[PDB]
């Protein structure tokens, strides 16, 4: 989904 | 035109949003990500577009592989 996009997104972020 | 979200083909069939990801960390801070697995591409949001333009002109040289199989990259209609 959208979610694991965000997650991972935040991770690096 | 160069834009800020860069279109990629031709994607492993389970590539890792990490990986996705850490096409354009090289290149600067990656804002936003959209993954097609149905059709094996996805999209890439950087924060400046300047950051867009050295993806491409980088990977115009130097292949854009993930995990051993090279893959095809472009700028978007954003
Ligand atoms: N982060």
């Amino acid at each position: 989904n959208q979610l694991r996009a965000q997650x991972a997104l935040q991770x690096v972020n | 035109p160069p834009s800020r979200v860069i279109h990629i083909r031709k994607l492993p069939i389970d590539v890792t949003e990490g990986e996705v990801i850490s096409l354009g960390l090289p290149f600067g801070k990656v804002t936003n990500l959209l993954m097609l697995k149905g059709k094996n591409q996805a999209f890439i949001e950087m924060n400046t577009e300047e950051a867009a333009n050295t993806m491409v002109n980088y990977y115009t040289s130097v292949t854009p592989v993930l995990r051993g199989q090279p893959i095809y990259i472009q700028f978007s209609n954003h």
